[PDB]
């Protein structure tokens, strides 16, 4: 009966009911196979985390995209049967992606939908309207930014304006990647893939985004108050710099890692001179920040600067990050689904054995 | 992707 | 019981009780409809300026000429149940034209009011006479200049001379247009609908009419101090310089925008010439401006000046242009519909029915 | 002595002496900087192209609008003594722009001129009635429509008709936006600029026209007889389905990229409406396509059949685009230059230093 | 049918049926031969230690290599015939060895078992993984450290670590010489192969692990409080000081008999240290320690003091050595070989026979 | 006058004047002490080699990190007061570094240079691109693997890309450890230090690169063929089999000691990935290999081979690595000291003083 | 442009 | 290093 | 209208 | 061992 949501970002799987306030299983979107020899052949999610030394882990997505399908389909078995415990069958599901994904993705996905699950319907949702939905708004800009990809779409009331709609792949494995080759700079090594998870986990607790970079590089160079402690798994102690908040930067440099793409600030901003100038307004103070990313303590105010900067003066620029916007993609969804009047919406298996794998695109 | 970038 | 006056106007849509002195429900003639996808199917009026950024913008009207009527019918629609919130059977309506409007769009109005509306009976005015009510004459030149059509009526104690009415089809939205380019050569560009509603509202509040052009001209190349400033809804400024009255020359000067006609100073004038000489004296001392194109800063005085240049020696011109001539038409249909001489004009479905259409020809 | 006509397009610069029948320099309006630190501060046109993986490449003007004046500069000086290897006080020289650029920007490039190069004397021309004489026609309608911006300039027996041009900002560049987003959904990417100049070569070279949109969409659904393949500089190979013109299909429905405008086919056919019907029949004999987009192939073709249906039964609807029609405006300027009769229009420094900039609105 | 396990240490022979919680052949590992003329050409283990003072013992292992495959072959037959008495045909059999042995030595004793013995199959294991089975885990360090070859293996949650794996040949062996050497000094005299083993007893007997071995020599300068005797077996007394602990010291501290190697805390150190970070945790509280070098008083304690040390602070350091930590290895073969997995595993003769002695290498 | 270059590698000490082809003094990077009571404390270069037998050697750099700073000074001193014979405060001198080392480790070098040696002026360059310099090239892929750690550096005409640039750990010292392993298990046994430096010649004259790693694995257990003899310095002969191309293996297969990297065959392509389109031929055109492990015979095939299975068909995969490869990167100092451009760069002592450590990286 | 568009 | 590998 | 300019 | 150490 009651419908199921399942958002598969590229970095966590968020999955449950529809109608319930949180997502009842969140796991990382990770495959891991024996980097030795020696016993499952793979491990998934929390196993793979928990193993994570002596396993090669794969991420099956990559900027959005589904790159190993075999891993893919691997992880939404084991959630399916492992984490909701329940079978498929006996639920519409919600499956969300990224603007612009190749359409041969999406058409991949829905195959499988109907062939491995006989799922009996299902959807496929972006991921920004979602957010908005979970924001209690009609008129914003969704700026999304998780671990797999960072996008922007501009909504009106209830109209979606496409012609706008930017697409960064700049996201949370870049920077931490980037963050990588900082601490080497540092003095410390982390190459493997076990490593790559402790990494992300440091970024998550001491990186924070500076107001005035600039001034912060300044204070960093005149002294030790701004440096932290984070100890090791294996009991060592990581002193940090400069680099709780020259990591995030990039964000708003990405030049930093080669690329031409201007910073999101000036993504979002250019994606609102795409629409027409009656709606500038009403969106400069409707901005909605969601997924991971935007978790970086100060990072709303840093943008609130940087928009204010580009943005005409008077025109007020309102940002809204609430906490929990880390969830407000699967929280969009669980309304979603429980309205009534989106149920005209599922596509079901009928539909597709009719018209074949192109209806999705609707 | 199947051309610029990876994926 | 109580009449219903209506002016479908091209630029305002202006209806009201009769014995009011003052319309109650004013609005744009707008009709819009989504230009992305997304919730109505289309929008009107306060509601279509409310949303016009995303939204195509038509008039059903064009030079007091009905080209659309799935949109007309609508706008009456909308008009009467939410704006008025009257049902149109309970009361006479007047309704207006301008001068050599052709026979088919007056008759296709009056079929709709006798089959989608079920008017108990209406009438069809002139707009320029009813104007001349407002202003409590019985002689004078009637110069009814709005959005859609500019016409001119002379009129003596009372009696019509329909020989020499003039009709000129530059109007409002012509000045419109022509402002546009002038902006583009400014330096700035209004090419979409939301945005040809934008530049409607700069010209309503900044351009005024100069004395003597030439010499504003050169006053504008001088110096700045006729330099003025406008903030769009974004928050950009507008710097305008000569354009405020550059645009509304055109009215003097048609072949700005290619015409072959004269100004309207010559129109009018003409229009006297082709009256017996015997009336032209009293016809020269009751010019009478209405319509909201004579709202422009200064057009009376204009006016003035080139008429007098025109006409005989002696011959004062007198312009009577009070305030709120924007609305003359408006209240000479209050004025109309109360007086009890005309109930006997009022053409009722029960003629109509036996006769036809052509009934409205008298 | 002789004159040198330089067509600053938003494209290609194409510049050459008067009297020749092509353009000696050829090369994109291209500057480039270094994305990377390591020589040359930056670098233009085919030296950009060539190592345009490692910069990042700026087009200085936009629209037809010239938008970094240094970089502008920089272009000019480099054709003049680095392409053409001649000092510009040597000739007089031939300019043009696209119909309603902001007059500001006309003047600062005249000024430029008379600073920067000391040009002996100069003269500004529309691209678009050059783009006539090259035809060898004194009446006809010039589609000029490039890289920059699209427009339509009515011509009559050697008159002009200023009040019935059509500028049209959809162009070159935006179809070139828009086939990336294609690309995306057929599964590929280009976001960089390098990537950007790679797009444009793969349109140039595969797409056309369709001549029934709808039908050709069923046919490119039906099968792969379409499909095309493109070796990418890195030896990758694209293929290519329904995209081949579903691309260029934008030309005629801007709906596409948001834009309110209509299709050129009725940019084209409004601007005849707008001239009085006496003339209409001999511009509906005489259209002359020219600019780098009408050499999509087939397009001549579909504008036929599109103006065909607008237009009354019996107006033979001629339509010229002959081949070299891409350098039709540099021919132009090579004829007018070597026209005796014009050589009373050349605008020299001495007038120049008189008047001021004010005298290039002439 | 029921298996029987073999232990071919150096020091040892270990053999008995699996399921039984003990070995039931237990000793030595020695061929003697009449160092005199005289009745067996040869006695073995029991016999050439009951009759040592006139025979020449041979150890046919060295460092856990066989070097003299005739008496390691007497030895086998031996055991089976009068040891256990049990005709090897009738049972599967255990090997085992240390890691790294030459692989020619893995494959001559394969050989012998099928061709001499006719074992209907076999398997070799390392000692390392068998201890890690009889201490009930899955994770930890095996250090394995008796009479031929001191080992350390780390094994996390049944996989193996094979990269990290380290080899020290200081073993029981040399420690006894090394105490020869010391005894000398202080003033007794053991060279004879009997008086070797002599040696050894009294090793076992009397030796202990100073928990801080500068203060314990302190100590034994200062007084006779740690002296002890020790009555030879022809009844003279030995009287010894700090060679008590002195001897044992050297596995901490290997120079002292002239090798490179860091002592085995260091060894087992750096064996954490190539392992990936993620997993050093759990193998700090899991050190087991087996084999007869781990008997001596407060090795253990020792252990855990120099580990601590090396290790950083709060990483727990456990470490596992209970009593009949010497028999671990057997008794880890008496699991494996009863567990009903691992039949799997047996490599019978058959296959021998067609693939070649290179099917050990698996 | 005339800089002095010295590379301060893990294997070697090169140092040499600029303006030489070849290097003066290239010694061993190992500081040894008596290991045996016995004369000086310690000894340099080839005094360690040459009495290595009772010496315990070390390595004062690790993986392009100086791990002993006093060793490390001591050898400098040695290079330029005994191998040199030259006071190095008369020389500008030239220091290398591997890409990505920490940022104490550059800076503590830098204090070095101007406390102890007081060296005028002083430059650190990254290794990679010094052997670019060597090529004559301006563009290509410098693939760099010595004893120390190999990495990989794409350059692009003269600019280079950091944002690419690749470190592998995996270099000559660990291919040096694998390979006693493998000796092991051959039958041998190589575990002192001074047995390190007899396995290393080892490798130096017997190793090669197979084409087909798995047919010559075939082969070699197929027949003796392959088997070569090697002399140990005291006589005894060493049989060698497969082993002489499956140490070498290790680099396109790292998982052999434990490592998750991909081989530097695909290291290279990685970094190449990393590269805008655009340049990646003319990067596929020109690898430069250098350094000590690009000498073993037929590596440059094999890495073509690799490289062109994964690279794009017709990419022509051109592989340059020319006779003394293994200096290039010398050589390419002694080209850069003697450029006369160059003479801006050097860092002075001066400057140092002002502006403290920080300076150098710049 | 300074108003509409970027230009 | 100071973590991670030994250096 | 249906003839010189559109209406 | 056939070299380094005996074994
Ligand atoms: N406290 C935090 N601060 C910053 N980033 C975080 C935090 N917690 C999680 N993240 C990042 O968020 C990303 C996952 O968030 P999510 O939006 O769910 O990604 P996706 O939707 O792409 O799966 C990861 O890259 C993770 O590092
Ligand atoms: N302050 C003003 N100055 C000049 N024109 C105005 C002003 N206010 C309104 N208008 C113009 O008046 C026109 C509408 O007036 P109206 O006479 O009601 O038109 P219509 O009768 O044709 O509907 C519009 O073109 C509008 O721009
Ligand atoms: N074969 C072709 N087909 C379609 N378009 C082309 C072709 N060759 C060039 N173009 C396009 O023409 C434009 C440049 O033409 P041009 O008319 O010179 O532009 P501009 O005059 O604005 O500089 C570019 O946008 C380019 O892609
Ligand atoms: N009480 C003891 N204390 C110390 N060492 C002992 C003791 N008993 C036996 N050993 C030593 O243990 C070694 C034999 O143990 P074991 O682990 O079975 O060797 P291996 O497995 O190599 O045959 C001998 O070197 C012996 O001296
Ligand atoms: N003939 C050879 N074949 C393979 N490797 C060699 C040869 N000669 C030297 N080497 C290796 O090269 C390394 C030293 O080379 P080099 O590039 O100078 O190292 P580094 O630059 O790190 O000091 C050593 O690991 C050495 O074994
Ligand atoms: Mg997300
Ligand atoms: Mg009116
Ligand atoms: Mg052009
Ligand atoms: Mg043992
Ligand atoms: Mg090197």
């Amino acid at each position: 009966t009651t419908a199921l949501v399942c958002d598969n970002g590229s970095g966590l799987v968020k999955a449950g009911f529809a109608g319930d306030d949180a997502p009842r299983a969140v796991f990382p979107s990770i495959v891991g196979r024996p980097r030795h020899q020696g016993q499952k052949d793979s491990y998934v999610g929390d196993e793979a985390q928990s193993k994570r030394g002596i396993l090669t882990l794969k991420y099956p997505i990559e900027h959005g995209i589904i790159t190993n399908w075999d891993d893919m389909e691997k992880i939404w078995h084991h959630t399916f049967y492992n984490e909701l415990r329940v079978a498929p069958e006996e639920h519409p599901t919600l499956l969300t992606e990224a603007p612009l994904n190749p359409k041969a993705n999406r058409e991949k996905m829905t195959q499988i939908m109907f062939e491995t699950f006989n799922v009996p319907a299902m959807y496929v949702a972006i991921q920004a309207v979602l957010s908005l939905y979970a924001s209690g708004r009609t008129t914003g800009i969704v700026l999304d930014s998780g671990d797999g990809v960072t996008h922007n779409v501009p909504i009106y009331e209830g109209y979606a304006l496409p012609h706008a709609i930017m697409r960064l792949d700049l996201a949370g494995r870049d920077l931490t990647d980037y963050l990588m080759k900082i601490l080497t700079e540092r003095g410390y090594s982390f190459v493997t893939t076990a490593e790559r998870e402790i990494v992300r986990d440091i970024k998550e607790k001491l990186c924070y985004v500076a107001l005035d970079f600039e001034n912060e590089m300044a204070t960093a160079a005149s002294s030790s108050s701004l440096e932290k402690s984070y100890e090791l798994p294996d009991g060592q102690v990581i002193t940090i710099g400069n680099e709780r908040f020259r990591c995030p930067e990039t964000l708003f440099q990405p030049s930093f890692i080669g690329m031409e793409s201007a910073g999101i600030h000036e993504t979002t901003y250019n994606s609102i001179m795409k629409c027409d100038i009656d709606i500038r307004k009403d969106l400069y103070a409707n901005n909605v920040m969601s997924g991971g990313t935007t978790m970086y303590p100060g990072i709303a105010d840093r943008m609130q600067k940087e928009i204010t900067a580009l943005a005409p003066s008077t025109m007020k620029i309102k940002i809204i990050a609430p906490p929990e916007r880390k969830y407000s993609v699967w929280i969009g969804g669980s309304i979603l689904a429980s309205l009534s009047t989106f149920q005209q919406m599922w596509i079901t298996k009928q539909e597709y054995d009719e018209a074949g794998p192109s209806i999705v695109h609707r | 992707w199947x051309a610029x970038c990876p994926a």
